[PDB]
């Protein structure tokens, strides 16, 4: 039985390749997610995900798909720890304090629990990752930070520590449709290809649920995603509220603006989450056994 | 009923300074990023700048950046394109434009009635 430091070194490692790993599909999401809201006159656009990636690569370097790193390890580290140290805890209370089973609905409550209070904790560094992966010196705009720590002091300094914290209520709301979409369309779809038996249950079968249930949550996350980021990135004034940035989106941009990024959203989970859980398991095994 | 209404234009002499307004109306104004074109007969509508929801940022043709500048104000649902060292080529119809999106599958163009500029050559 992994004790809890080799969980939680193991969570905050199997965390931190995966999403050094998949970074660069974070990146191509914020470009995607940011392209549309200031005209450009510069002929780069950016249209899928390997366009974008390979765009950003010739037009910035390699190092510019890597940019906010440090902010997106500090991120998954303490989301991972807090994964860790607190899902249990509170799922564990919704299931033994009634010695019920772990339903669905205790599933829901301790997600959006420990969701929240991993927002919560993780907001300057999504604040600073965010601005970071959307900052270019080739669209007009001028990027306001060198790197991760200089964002981080510049945004402390000229607009408070409150400021760090900006769009928190977006990200919240990502945070909870993420978790109730996620689990309700594994277990619809679990119940569909266990019941009609249209596949059998082994992990391939799983494999195909989460896979569904990914795309739907990523899906029915975009809109919020995309306000999020454009929220997160804009500097102070610009926006009145976030549903002042959403309807700012929908009337210059309409509908499919709300989906902009959605490839590059669902490939990062999804690669992410299975990275993760291999990294992990075989990393707590490791160490447990060692 | 969104109706955009123009007006400021007239005869100038070149490198002369004029000031276009646009009256927005029947819309939200506060929401729509703002676009000036152009058309001179002979020629397709040309666009000129652009000016943010809010005027957060403002893009210009390459023809006249530097000599125009676009300007708003919500508060009195009024678009701005002042004009400065204006040649004879920029005489032309100047169009106040609204791309509502919305729910579409495209933008919707709005256009007002247009006001004319014309930029006079003479030698005094
Ligand atoms: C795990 C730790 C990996 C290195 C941590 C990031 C190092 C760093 O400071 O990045 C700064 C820079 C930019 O960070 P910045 O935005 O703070 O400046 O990030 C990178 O360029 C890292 C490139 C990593 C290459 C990916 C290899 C995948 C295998």
């Amino acid at each position: 039985h992994p004790t809890l430091g080799v969980q939680l070194f193991s969570a905050g490692i199997a965390a931190c390749l995966a999403d050094v790993i998949t970074f660069p599909l974070d990146t191509a999401k914020v470009r995607l997610q940011v392209q549309g809201e200031c005209p450009t006159s510069s002929v780069i656009r950016y249209k899928g995900v390997l366009g974008t990636i390979t765009a950003v690569v010739k037009t910035e370097g390699r190092m510019k798909l890597y940019s906010g790193l440090p902010a997106g390890l500090q991120r998954q580290i303490s989301s991972a720890s807090l994964r860790i140290g607190l899902y249990d805890t509170v799922q564990e209370f919704l299931t033994a304090g009634k010695e019920t089973a772990p339903s669905l609905g205790s599933k829901i409550l301790a997600g959006l629990t420990t969701g929240g209070v991993a927002v919560f904790i993780g907001q300057p560094t999504e604040v600073v990752k965010v601005r970071l992966q959307a900052q270019s010196h080739l669209h007009g705009i001028k990027p306001r930070y060198t790197g991760t720590y200089n964002a981080y002091r510049i945004i402390a300094t000229t607009e408070g520590l409150t400021g760090l914290w900006k769009g928190t209520t977006p990200n919240l709301m990502r945070s909870v449709i993420i978790n109730c979409t996620e689990l309700v369309t594994y277990d619809l779809m679990k119940e569909a290809f266990v019941k009609n038996n249209i596949l059998a249950d082994d992990v391939p079968c799983h494999l195909v649920s989460a896979l569904i249930a990914g795309f739907c949550a990523t899906a029915m996350s975009s809109p919020v995603d995309v306000v999020k980021t454009r929220f997160i990135n804009s500097p102070p004034g610009q926006y009145k509220s976030v549903p002042n940035c959403a309807m700012k989106v929908f009337t210059n941009e309409g509908p499919t603006a709300f989906f902009k990024g959605l490839v590059p959203s669902f490939l990062r989970l999804g690669s992410w989450n299975v990275i993760m859980f291999v990294c992990f398991e075989q990393l707590k095994r490791e160490l447990s056994k060692s | 009923q969104v109706q955009l209404v123009e007006s400021g234009g007239g005869l100038v002499q070149a490198g002369g300074s004029l000031r276009l307004s646009c009256a927005a109306s029947g819309f939200p104004v506060m929401y729509y990023n703002m676009h000036w074109y152009r058309q001179a007969p002979g020629k397709e509508r040309e666009w000129v700048a652009a000016i943010e929801s809010t005027g957060w940022w403002a893009h210009y043709a390459d023809s006249v950046k530097g000599r125009f500048t676009i300007s708003r104000d919500n508060a009195k649902n009024t678009v701005y394109l002042q004009m400065n060292s204006l040649k004879p080529e920029d005489t032309a119809v100047y169009y106040c434009n609204v791309k509502d999106f919305g729910w579409r599958w495209e933008a919707y163009d709005y256009w007002g009635q247009g006001t004319q500029v014309t930029v006079s050559s003479l030698e005094h």
